[PDB]
């Protein structure tokens, strides 16, 4: 797989660098497309460094290597998009990245607010658990959710969401926990880990 | 030289999703037709190419699930890709290939992109469960009680709040379309925790396309 970092944001002025790091990272040839909802996507760099028909001059990069990098000089704000690197392979013939979000503010940035619920006892009547956690309140909108029973961390069964802007202009998020009322009973506790920028916030509930 | 892609809105589970994409300004030949798809949790991934000649490579993650058509005559490409499971919702693009080798290569020309969504086939009444009042809410005051509408299908669901007697501190959150195939949406309202015990609080959920009415009366713990 090729790595990329999951967010990027920038002030209006400022410079953004992407970095694709995977594996092979890819032995010369790299590409960027762009990405906007409901858009189509775009390529914006090739081979390395060669910049494509309508591509203004602070777009560039190239690799190190092993590790292509996606340059953005004096940002602006049509340049906010998800951006994906791509390298042919003998085998697969394409291998994508991770995708990174470039977000570029937009205003100031806001923490999230995490709300964590337990299971009602109603659910659990109905011999279903579900855990919610509500995020608000924050700038950018990219945010990474991440479970725990106990300590372990937990894949299975959860659900959660695209960040939607909200009347705030900010962003919000849900993700929900499934659990079998003997699951959600037989542990000591559930955390809802809630990554935005550099933070994180972790809430935790407790069968009583 | 266009793209333009189209296909159901919606598809069944383990069925079969079909897509085609038409072409305008311009011929077939000389570039690879390709399907590509974009989803978070899988990423940006090229699902196949076909050539006007028939032939056609395909993503050997998928393969066996896949079968590209074709036609010369009329403009167009068709994706078909059965055995359809929850990973498999996504947005959906067509493009093109330069081709030649394969390397230096990428793809232009993208469609706008279709958006499958992988359903229950079913309509589905929702369950509704109280979310009883806690703090970490905007301060005090205060507290935040909900309503949880969980395994519904299809949308949209509206939740309103004591019969609409109640709009401030309202925030109810997008859906969530499950592995199950059904949506789940939460609305909370944060209230001055004063009037906890004394004012009572109802959500009122409709789901139509189900002709189902659900008021929710939300109560502290004990």
């Amino acid at each position: 797989e090729l790595t990329q970092p999951p967010s990027v944001s920038v002030s209006p002025g400022q410079t953004a660098t992407i970095t694709c790091s995977g594996d092979k990272v890819a032995s010369k040839n790299v590409c960027w497309y762009q990405v906007k909802p409901g858009q189509s996507p775009e390529v914006v760099m090739y081979e390395n460094y060669k910049r494509p028909s309508g591509i203004p001059d602070r777009f560039s990069g190239s690799k190190s290597g092993s590790t292509a990098t996606l340059t953005i000089r004096g940002t602006q704000a049509t340049d906010e998009a998800d951006y994906y690197c791509q390298v042919w392979d003998s085998f697969s013939t394409f291998v994508f990245g991770s995708g990174t979000q470039v977000t570029v503010l937009g205003q100031p940035k806001a923490a999230p607010s995490v709300t964590l619920f337990p299971p009602s006892s109603e659910e659990l009547q109905a011999n279903k658990a579900t855990l919610v956690c509500l995020i608000s309140d924050f700038y950018p909108g990219a945010v990474t959710v991440a479970w725990k029973a106990d300590s372990s961390p937990v894949k299975a069964g959860v659900e959660t969401t695209t960040p939607s802007k909200q009347s705030n202009n900010k962003y919000a998020a849900s993700s929900y926990l499934s659990l079998t009322p003997e699951q959600w009973k037989s542990h000591r506790s559930y955390s809802c880990q809630v990554t935005h920028e550099g933070s994180t916030v972790e809430k935790t509930v407790a069968p009583t | 030289v266009q793209l333009q892609e189209s296909g159901p809105g919606v598809v069944k589970s383990s069925e079969t999703l079909s897509l085609t994409c038409t072409v305008s300004g311009g011929s077939m030949g000389g570039t690879y037709w390709s399907w590509l798809r974009l989803s978070p949790g899988k990423g940006l991934e090229w699902i196949g190419y076909i050539f006007h000649t028939g032939h056609t490579n395909y993503n050997p993650s998928l393969e066996g699930r896949v079968s590209i058509s074709v036609d010369t005559s009329e403009d167009q490409f068709s994706l078909r890709l059965r055995s359809v499971t929850a990973a498999d919702t996504a947005v959906y693009f067509c493009a093109s290939l330069p081709r030649g080798q394969l390397v230096n290569a990428y793809f232009r020309n993208w469609g706008r992109g279709t958006l499958v969504s992988v359903t229950a086939a079913s309509t589905k009444g929702p369950s509704v469960f109280p979310l009883a009042p806690s703090s970490k809410s905007t301060s005090g005051g205060t507290a935040a009680l909900g309503c949880l509408v969980k395994d519904y299908f299809p949308e949209p669901v509206t939740v309103s709040w004591n019969s609409g007697a109640l709009t401030s501190g309202v925030h109810t959150f997008p859906a969530v379309l499950q592995s199950s195939g059904l949506y789940s949406l939460s609305s909370v309202v944060t209230v001055p925790s004063s009037s906890l015990g004394t004012q009572t609080y109802i959500c009122n959920v409709n789901h139509k396309p189900s002709n189902t009415k659900v008021d929710k009366r939300v109560e502290p713990k004990s």
